[PDB]
């Protein structure tokens, strides 16, 4: 929660840096992704199929987003 | 919720591999009447099975 | 969910590597304790 322009993306960028190093336990080293809601509507029903395929690989692999 | 299902067919039906998984998530459509074809045809070739309705 | 995520990465991964270089030989014991950091580590015997 913050003003539109405080650095919301940088919060997740710093957490991924500690995973590569070694300051994160192996039980918490999860893959960080950027769920883009606009990428699902690429090109000129279909939205329900692309949304389920993305929200499925993260559950079977246990990773944050 | 997973070990209780695997032990159900491995003890009563004497076969842990007779367990189907129906992930109720992608079937949320309007044409799921004459298509689910999938669950009826699977239990026809094997009357001794366990049907799981995940989510 | 963190069950298989921690065992297969901090208990089964380190033990599988010692079975190749010569860490755990078929005939000894596998000591599993907690290090000073607070994770699951396997006390190896011989070296590489
Ligand atoms: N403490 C910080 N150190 C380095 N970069 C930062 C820090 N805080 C914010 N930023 C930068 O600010 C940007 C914020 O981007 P974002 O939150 O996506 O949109 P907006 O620029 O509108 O806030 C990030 O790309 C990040 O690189």
């Amino acid at each position: 929660v913050g003003e539109p322009g405080v650095g919301k993306t940088a919060i997740a960028e710093g957490l991924a840096n500690r995973i590569v190093k070694g300051d994160i336990p192996s039980s918490l080293q999860k893959k960080v992704y950027s769920l883009d809601i606009g990428s699902l509507l690429a090109g000129a029903g279909e939205f329900e199929e692309r949304l389920k395929a993305v929200l499925k690989e993260l559950k079977e692999a246990q990773a944050i987003v | 919720k997973t070990l209780c299902v695997k032990e159900l067919a491995a003890f009563l039906f004497n076969d842990p591999g007779a367990i189907v998984r129906i992930d109720m998530s992608e079937y949320m459509e309007k044409h799921a009447v004459s298509r689910l074809g999938q669950l009826t045809e699977a239990v026809r070739r094997r009357p001794y099975t366990v049907v799981l309705f995940d989510e | 969910r963190p069950l298989n995520r921690l065992i297969q990465h901090a208990l089964l991964t380190q033990l599988s590597r010692l079975l190749l270089d010569g860490g755990v030989r078929p005939g000894e014991i596998a000591k599993v304790t907690v290090d000073q950091e607070g994770e699951i580590i396997v006390i190896r015997n011989h070296g590489i």
